[PDB]
């Protein structure tokens, strides 16, 4: 007992079992439960951990830069951004064989390399990077940035330099600075870099650090900015027949609103992006002088929360008392931040594929598919984390006496109504979506597919017609010249936006049929059900009819035993762990829909998706079975193609999914008795009882069982879908 | 600058064999250490 | 009870063969528990660590690695034959501690001698919220 | 407590008694040397039998022998790790800290000796 | 009885044995590749 | 070890002590109930957290409560 | 012609699907003698297919690029283009039947909770009472909104069991 490994937990130190290791790792960064610690020390640890997480981020992207510059084909991809595939990193596996080495030599390399699906090649070509030396100096610069962030993490944790507790609680100054500096002037610097480097590099002019301060970004030269003649910047935009690498068809425009996409590369214009980031910069800087700093002007957040109480008792006490609730509870801010960042990540996924911001990204189908899948899975995981940390806020730091009668007390008051209505809408959506899918499958099975129920998505089709899509007909806005929306700005972005939205080749507002409507309603079912699970966990986190004293048991406790009928999976942590399954299913649905629709669009057989997504047998056969032919043929007794690694990691993901089932179905007691028998076997044998364990082997805890099963389940899910997605999108496309 | 041609032939063996071994040895000493 | 009985290791063990769920290495390193009783006649009982044994007419002594096994044997003997046994705990250094009949009248009774400890004089659900006790090391149920 | 004819046979007790692990009195370095010799000699076999270069004549034996020697080195490292982890605190001297360390040193010496003996035996 | 006694004398101590095994493992791992491979026709440096 | 807390809602029915498989609970004299008995936990270091006492409690909610944490050799129910 | 969908009567792929189904039905039919029960069954199936394909036409049905009929969803758009009976009227009928079922169940629950041991009446049904309430629910919306008006439909929150906060 009293081992040194759990130094943050005396109770875990006196644990003569293997669980002391496991709980010594899972409770590593839960500083609120660490013994003998205060709020100021917790805040300082938070600051140091944030600096470390940032340093790790910068190290990872610096390593990506270095492993693209070294053992890569960035210059060859710059010369030919269509034919030659990007290279992620070289392969040095001594377990490889000669056919494995010969099959993995792609992209004109001297050895086995991995084809990059991250999209760094398109991004770095768009922002102006062309040579490997630029990537090298960028990698060493970001390594230095990570080094000084390590310096910051060490230095701000040192004595006499640790910030005070109230320093982190300065909400108004932090909001003002992170609105003005972290967002505003950062975007201003980014659009300045865009104007100085990327637009001339997209116009065939090399702008480096050596020739910096001697090449004018605009021929007028900053006098339109002073004189207010800002239309001189939007005077000579790039023509339609403009080459991205060269200066043919070029123009002189740094800021413009040329809507749509660049015809040569099917991507957003560089001047459009520069103007966007400049407008975002000035708007953020303007918004960053709202809150009350040490000067005599500004806004107090607590006063705004006090004032916004509706009259006649509509919201009771209103938003009063919420300022101390947000400031005192780190988990409230954590949940809000994770929810907003998840929503932003979902927005990034939903807007990158339809509006490709990087040159030659729409042609790279595997890259776009991997980026969308990664962003949606990250978004779903961190929305689940947002709701979980909201439940943690409700259990740990929530004083009903402080915020009495406010919106939080009111949503705790009618939490049963909210949970019941969410359960109703989830039941309705699931019942009728499955009923329609089964009806369509049975109808298609009987040989007469015209009996199936096909509801045309008239709402979203009318929305797309209101935004420029004339294929559905109608006479809404942005489709008739007599509409005020069409007449407003008819020479600003509609001549490009309508051209981009009326083309069916790109992913901008694709044509949607009844199968699209059915899968969107299934997505709505997934979102509503995951929300229902998460808010049932969060609202019943501190109490329930079965467990009134759930606040006294913490956030993560196994059960209360077999009494009162059975109480397993009653904590909010278990509700989160079920909602992880439901979120995985939901993101699997959205990625299945995206992958199948885009695969049918790239193959040109959009009618196959239109007439095959109606029934689930079409999903199983034309998507899961048809596109898996090249994946499973990566290695076989006949030979091996370049997709052998994808087949191997596909089987790997199926196996880790199976091990998740291993940890999920069985709970504790069989393993405890089996470990007891193994302990007797080890203790009562010659030649092996001399060596003894320092910590007693025990079965993993029920909370640990759920965590390990969830981790194996999610790892297998992610690896399986990534394997299938990349293999199917790369075996038939380039 | 540019790493030599034997850099993949050298660096992957440390981080695959002897760096996890050193880390596992240090962690195994850390777990079982008593005061 | 009136006088706490002392453990006698020389008391005979019940008629039993070999054991597999019996004493592990914890007995010679940590504490192990010893249950004694006074059988009025020869009878066959079931041990919680394996099969069946036959207790001798007179003093009977058994050894277990867990206190739960000792109390399971105690309640089996009390329900089946009304035996009233008692078990001690023996540490590695030989310290013997009296466990089950602390006042000698079994914990089902009262005896008007015990002092109630770990009792909260408030109703359950009247405990403070976890926000009230934060960064203090005190749980809401421990006050 | 359940004695068996397997675990209480005189022949089994005599076979377990003369082993280096359960010897009556022998310095721990000699026990480690014998342990390493026997276990390296048996470990060299599967490495030269079906290694990655089993079909290559000559290279199979040396590749398997260095693989066995490397595995012996990892086994010695894990033996020293167990000795440092289990016997850091305070009548058989092998179970002591420096006794187990001498056992580990004898183990790696004997393992290298057994690998060399397997090499010079499969070469002739 | 003289043999196998002073053979482990300079390696019996924990620090010496740990340093020796770490040095030998690092040397063998560094020798692998540029010297360990490309001599036994290992199919990773051929191409 | 685990924490066993007993409140004033106990009626002294001795059901939690009978359901206890490790002799953790006890009955002490009291004046707050008709039976003049109150549950106590003087041997809470021997409790494993099986929640058998909570199953036998006849009062609404629970007059006895078991809170897990800080597992030991005795609390983990280990015979080794 | 709304939503870029051609009517089934004027469609092209609708006719292709009809000919394909008739062709495979005739291919199955040609394997049997005319005076046989499988021949009569296949002829009845072909007649049902032809009648279904005719009745799906001349009813305002629309299909897009695949011959499979599509259902117009938005009321008003469905009302002004003769598509109200696709989904606007079926949900009205379903709402009528669902409210019938809910009102009958509510009446049975309320009338069965009055007597001693209502769980026995719940698990052993009063068949005459259930059939009487079954034939008395034809005016369920009027009764439901009148109980809403007099407040007997809703229960006060003071009398409803509430989970602890
Ligand atoms: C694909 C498998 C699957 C399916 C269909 C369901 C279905 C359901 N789950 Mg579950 N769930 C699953 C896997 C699944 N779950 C897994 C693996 C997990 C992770 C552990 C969860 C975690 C989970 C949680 C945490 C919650 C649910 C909830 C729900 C309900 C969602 C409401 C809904 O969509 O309408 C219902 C839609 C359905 C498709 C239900 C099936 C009914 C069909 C139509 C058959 C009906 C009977 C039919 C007439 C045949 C009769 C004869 C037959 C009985 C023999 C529903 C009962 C939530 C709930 O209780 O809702 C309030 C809830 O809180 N589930
Ligand atoms: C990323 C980490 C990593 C790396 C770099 C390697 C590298 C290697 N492994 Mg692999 N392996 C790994 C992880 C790794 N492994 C994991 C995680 C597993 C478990 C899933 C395995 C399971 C595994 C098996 C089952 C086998 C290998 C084998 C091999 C070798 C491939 C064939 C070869 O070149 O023979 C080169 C052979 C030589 C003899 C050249 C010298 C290299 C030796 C093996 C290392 C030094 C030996 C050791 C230190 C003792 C030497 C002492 C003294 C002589 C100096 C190569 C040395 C094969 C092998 O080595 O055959 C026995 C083999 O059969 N590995
Ligand atoms: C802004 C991000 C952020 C921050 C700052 C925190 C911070 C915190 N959370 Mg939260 N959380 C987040 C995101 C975040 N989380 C997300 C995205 C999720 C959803 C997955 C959660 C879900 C969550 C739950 C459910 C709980 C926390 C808890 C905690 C606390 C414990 C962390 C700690 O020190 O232990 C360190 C923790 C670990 C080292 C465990 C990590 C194990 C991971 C899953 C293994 C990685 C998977 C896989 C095996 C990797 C290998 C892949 C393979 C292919 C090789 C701490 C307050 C706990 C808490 O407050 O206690 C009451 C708690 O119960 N969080
Ligand atoms: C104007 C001055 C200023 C500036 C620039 C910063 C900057 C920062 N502070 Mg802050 N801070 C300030 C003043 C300032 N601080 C003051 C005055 C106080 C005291 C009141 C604090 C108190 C404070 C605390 C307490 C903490 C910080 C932290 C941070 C970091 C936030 C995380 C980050 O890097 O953003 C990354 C995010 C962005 C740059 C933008 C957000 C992303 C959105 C979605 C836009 C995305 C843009 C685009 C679409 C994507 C581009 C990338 C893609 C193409 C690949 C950052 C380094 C945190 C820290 O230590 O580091 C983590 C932290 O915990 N600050
Ligand atoms: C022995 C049978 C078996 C089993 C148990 C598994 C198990 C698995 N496979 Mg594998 N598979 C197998 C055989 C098997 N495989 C064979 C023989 C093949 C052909 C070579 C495949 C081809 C295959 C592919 C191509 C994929 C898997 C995937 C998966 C995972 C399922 C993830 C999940 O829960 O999705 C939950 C279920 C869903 C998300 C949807 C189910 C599929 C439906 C039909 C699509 C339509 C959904 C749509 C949105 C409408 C439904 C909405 C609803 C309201 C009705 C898991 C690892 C997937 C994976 O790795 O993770 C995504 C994957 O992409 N497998
Ligand atoms: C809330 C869901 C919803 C949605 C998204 C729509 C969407 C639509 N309706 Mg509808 N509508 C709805 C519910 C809805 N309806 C309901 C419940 C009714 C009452 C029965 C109507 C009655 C209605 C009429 C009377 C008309 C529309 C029309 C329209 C279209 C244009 C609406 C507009 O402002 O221009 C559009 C497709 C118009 C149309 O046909 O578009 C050309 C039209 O004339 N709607
Ligand atoms: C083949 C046809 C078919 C079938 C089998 C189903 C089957 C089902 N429907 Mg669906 N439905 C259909 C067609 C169909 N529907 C059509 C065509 C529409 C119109 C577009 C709807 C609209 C609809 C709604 C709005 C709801 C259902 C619900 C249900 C489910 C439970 C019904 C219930 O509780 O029992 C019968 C009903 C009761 C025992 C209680 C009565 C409750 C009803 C719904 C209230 C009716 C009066 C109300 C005041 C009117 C306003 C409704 C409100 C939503 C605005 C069940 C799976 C319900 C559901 O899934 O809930 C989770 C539900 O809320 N259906
Ligand atoms: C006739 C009795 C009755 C009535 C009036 C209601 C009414 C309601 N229920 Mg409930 N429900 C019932 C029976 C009933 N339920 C039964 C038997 C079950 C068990 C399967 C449920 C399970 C259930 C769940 C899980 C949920 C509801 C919800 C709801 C609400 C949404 C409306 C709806 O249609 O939900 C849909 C209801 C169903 C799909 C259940 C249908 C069950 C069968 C098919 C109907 C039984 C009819 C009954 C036998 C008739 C008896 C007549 C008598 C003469 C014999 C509403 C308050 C939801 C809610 O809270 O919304 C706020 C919700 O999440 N109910
Ligand atoms: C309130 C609802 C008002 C609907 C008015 C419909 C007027 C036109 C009409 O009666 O012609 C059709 C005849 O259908 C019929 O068979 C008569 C339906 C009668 C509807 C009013 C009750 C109905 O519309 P449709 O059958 O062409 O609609 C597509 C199927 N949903
Ligand atoms: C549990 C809990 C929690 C959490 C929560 C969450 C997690 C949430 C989420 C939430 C969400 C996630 C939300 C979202 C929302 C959204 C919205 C609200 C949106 C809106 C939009 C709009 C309004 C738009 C508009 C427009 C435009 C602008 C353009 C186009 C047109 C239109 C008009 C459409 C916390 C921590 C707090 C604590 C307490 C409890
Ligand atoms: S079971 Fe409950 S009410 Fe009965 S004596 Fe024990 S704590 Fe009191
Ligand atoms: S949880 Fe079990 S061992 Fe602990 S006091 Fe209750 S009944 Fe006794």
């Amino acid at each position: 007992a009293t081992k040194l490994f759990p130094k943050f937990s005396q109770g875990l130190a006196q644990d003569p079992s293997t669980r002391r290791i496991w709980y010594g790792l899972a409770t590593a960064h839960d500083f609120e439960s660490h013994d003998g610690m205060t709020e100021e020390n917790l805040y300082q640890k938070i600051f140091a951990s944030h600096f470390g997480q940032l340093a790790i981020i910068f190290l990872w992207t610096s390593g990506n830069l270095f492993h693209v510059a070294w053992q890569g084909n960035f210059e060859q991809w710059v010369t030919d951004p269509i034919h030659v595939r990007p290279i992620a990193h070289a392969i040095w596996d001594p377990h490889f064989g000669q056919p494995a080495v010969e099959a993995f030599t792609r992209g004109g390399a001297s050895g086995p390399v991995n084809i990059a699906t991250s999209g760094v090649y398109q991004w770095w070509y768009t922002i102006g990077l062309r040579s490997n030396q630029e990537l090298y100096v960028s990698s060493v610069f970001l390594a230095l940035v990570s080094a000084v962030f390590l310096f910051a993490g060490w230095l701000h944790l040192q004595p006499n330099f640790q910030p005070s507790l109230s320093w982190f609680k300065d909400a108004e100054s932090r909001l003002n600075h992170h609105l003005s500096g972290l967002f505003g002037v950062s975007s201003l610097a980014w659009t300045g870099h865009l104007v100085h480097v990327a637009i001339p590099e997209s116009r065939g002019q090399h702008v480096g650090w050596d020739n910096f301060l001697s090449v004018l970004p605009h021929p007028q030269g900053l006098t339109p900015f002073w004189s207010g003649n800002w239309a001189a910047y939007a005077q000579n935009p790039d023509t339609a027949s403009h080459a991205f690498g060269t200066a043919d068809g070029s123009g002189t425009a740094i800021l413009t609103f040329l809507g749509g996409f660049h015809p040569q590369t099917q991507s957003l214009w560089l001047s459009d992006m520069a103007h966007h980031h400049l407008a975002i910069a000035v708007l953020f800087i303007v918004a960053g002088h709202m809150y009350r700093t040490n000067f005599g002007i500004g806004h107090r957040l607590e006063a705004i929360l006090e004032a916004h109480t509706p009259p006649a008792g509509g919201l009771g006490a209103g938003h009063k008392g919420l300022f101390h609730t947000v400031n005192n509870s780190l988990h409230f801010q954590l949940g809000l931040a994770l929810a907003s960042v998840g929503t932003i990540t979902s927005l990034v996924a939903q807007h990158m594929y339809s509006l490709p911001p990087y040159a030659y990204l729409a042609v790279d189908f595997t890259t776009q598919a991997s980026l969308y899948t990664h962003h949606q899975y990250i978004a779903g995981f961190i929305m689940c984390g947002a709701f979980a940390h909201g439940a943690i806020f409700f259990i740990r730091d929530y004083d009903p006496e402080q915020n009495k009668g406010n919106v939080l007390a009111r949503v705790l008051d009618h939490k049963e109504a909210i949970i019941s209505h969410l359960s109703w809408v989830s039941l309705f959506l699931g019942f009728h979506t499955l009923g329609l899918y089964v009806h369509n499958d049975v109808v298609q099975a009987f040989g007469t597919p015209e009996k199936q129920i096909l509801i045309e998505p008239v709402f979203a089709q009318w929305i797309q017609a209101a935004q420029g899509k004339s294929l559905y007909g109608f006479d809404l806005l942005l489709a008739s010249s007599s509409s005020s929306a069409y007449s407003a700005g008819q020479s600003l972005w509609l001549p490009g936006w309508l051209e981009a939205i009326n083309n069916n080749q790109n992913s901008l507002f694709l044509t949607i049929g009844p199968g699209d409507f059915l899968v969107h309603h299934a997505i709505a079912l997934g979102l509503h059900t995951t929300t229902l699970i998460l808010v049932k966990g969060a609202l019943d986190a501190r109490g329930s009819k079965l467990m009134p004293d759930k606040k006294d048991f913490g956030y993560s406790f196994p059960c209360d035993g077999p009494g009162r009928g059975g109480t397993c999976d009653i904590s909010a942590y278990d509700a989160f762990y079920l909602a992880v399954f439901w979120m995985l299913n939901t993101i699997g649905w959205v990625t299945f829909y995206w992958h199948w629709k885009h695969l049918t669009l790239w193959q040109g057989n959009v009618s196959q998706f239109d007439e095959s997504s109606t029934y689930l047998m079409g999903w199983l056969r034309d998507y899961l079975w048809l596109n898996s032919s090249q994946l499973i043929n990566g290695y076989n007794p006949f030979g091996m193609n370049s997709l052998s690694v994808w087949a191997w990691t596909f089987l790997f993901g199926h196996l880790v999914y199976a091990t998740g089932f291993m940890f999920l179905i069985s709970w504790r007691g069989y393993w405890q008795e089996l470990i007891e028998t193994l302990v007797w076997a080890h203790e009562k044998t010659p030649l092996a009882n001399l060596v003894y364990w320092k910590d007693k082997p025990v079965a993993l805890s029920i909370v640990q069982a759920r965590l390990v099963g969830l981790a194996h389940f999610s790892v297998g899910y992610i690896f399986t879908y990534a394997a299938f997605l990349i293999a199917s999108t790369s075996g038939r496309f380039g | 600058f540019v790493p030599p041609a034997w850099a993949p032939s050298l660096f992957v063996p440390l981080t695959g064999l002897v760096l996890p071994a050193i880390g596992m040895a240090w962690a195994f000493t850390y777990i079982q250490k008593e005061k | 009870p009136w006088k706490q009985p002392e453990l006698d290791p020389d008391t005979p063990s019940p008629i039993f063969g070999g054991s597999t769920g019996g004493l592990l290495r914890k007995a010679q390193v940590e504490e192990f528990y010893v249950t004694t009783w006074e059988s009025p006649k020869e009878q066959i009982f079931e041990m919680p660590t394996g099969g069946a044994a036959i207790m001798r007419k007179g003093p009977n002594l058994l050894k277990f690695a867990r206190k739960e096994q000792c109390l399971a044997l105690t309640t089996q003997l009390r329900t089946k034959f009304k035996m009233t046994p008692c078990f001690y705990r023996v540490y590695a250094d030989g310290k013997v501690e009296y466990l089950h009949p602390k006042d000698g009248v079994y914990p089902e009774k009262v005896n008007a001698g015990r002092v109630g400890v770990n009792q909260n004089m408030r109703s359950i659900g009247e405990n403070v919220d976890p926000i009230k006790v934060k960064f203090t090391g005190s749980q809401p149920f421990t006050i | 407590m359940l004695e068996t004819p397997v675990t209480s046979a005189p022949i089994v007790a005599n076979y377990l008694s003369n082993l280096p692990a359960y010897r009556t009195g022998v310095a721990p370095n000699l026990r480690g040397v014998e342990i390493g010799l026997a276990h390296g000699f048996l470990l060299a076999g599967p490495f030269i039998k079906l290694g990655p270069l089993r079909n290559v004549p000559g290279a199979a034996e040396v590749v398997g022998c260095m693989s066995a020697a490397g595995l012996v080195l990892i086994l010695a490292l894990c033996l020293s790790l167990y000795g440092n982890a289990a016997f850091q605190s305070t009548s058989d001297p092998l179970m002591s800290s420096e006794g187990w360390a001498k056992f580990a040193g004898g183990f790696t010496v004997g393992g290298l000796s057994g690998v060399a003996w397997a090499y010079v035996l499969t070469q002739v | 009885e003289e043999f196998f006694q002073r053979a482990t004398d300079a390696v019996s101590r924990r620090e010496s044995l740990n340093g020796f095994v770490a040095l030998s493992g690092i040397a063998a791992i560094a020798l692998f590749g540029l010297k360990g491979a490309s001599t036994l026709e290992l199919p990773i440096t051929k191409g | 070890a685990h924490v066993v807390k007993i409140y004033d809602t106990c009626i002294g029915c001795t059901q939690c002590v009978r359901a206890c498989p490790l002799d953790v609970l006890e009955m002490v004299p009291w004046d707050g109930c008709k039976a003049a008995q109150m549950a106590s936990s003087p041997r809470t270091e021997d409790c494993v957290g099986c929640k058998r006492c909570e199953t036998a409690c006849p009062t609404d909610f629970l007059s006895v409560r078991v809170y897990l944490g800080n597992e030991s050799t005795r609390s983990l129910g280990l015979a080794y | 012609d709304v939503a870029g969908l051609t009517p089934c009567s004027e469609s092209k792929a609708y006719n292709k699907l009809e000919r394909k189904e008739l062709k495979t039905l005739e291919k199955r039919l040609k394997k049997y003698e005319p005076g046989s029960a499988p021949y009569l069954a296949l002829q009845a199936t072909k007649e049902r297919t032809q009648n279904r394909f005719k009745n799906y036409a001349k009813a305002g049905l629309l299909c897009g690029n695949d011959g499979l009929p599509h259902l117009i969803s938005d009321p008003g758009l469905a009302l002004r283009f003769n598509h109200a009976g696709e989904v606007f009227i079926p949900t009205f009928g379903f709402l009528y039947v669902a409210g019938y079922i809910g009102h009958v169940g509510r009446q049975y629950i309320i009338k069965s909770k009055e007597d001693a041991k209502p769980t026995d009446k719940e698990i052993i049904l009063d068949v005459p009472l259930a059939l009487q309430l079954a034939f008395q629910g034809w005016a369920w919306p009027l009764a439901a909104i009148q109980e809403l008006r007099n407040g007997s439909l809703l229960e006060k929150d003071e009398n409803i069991t509430v989970s602890p906060r």
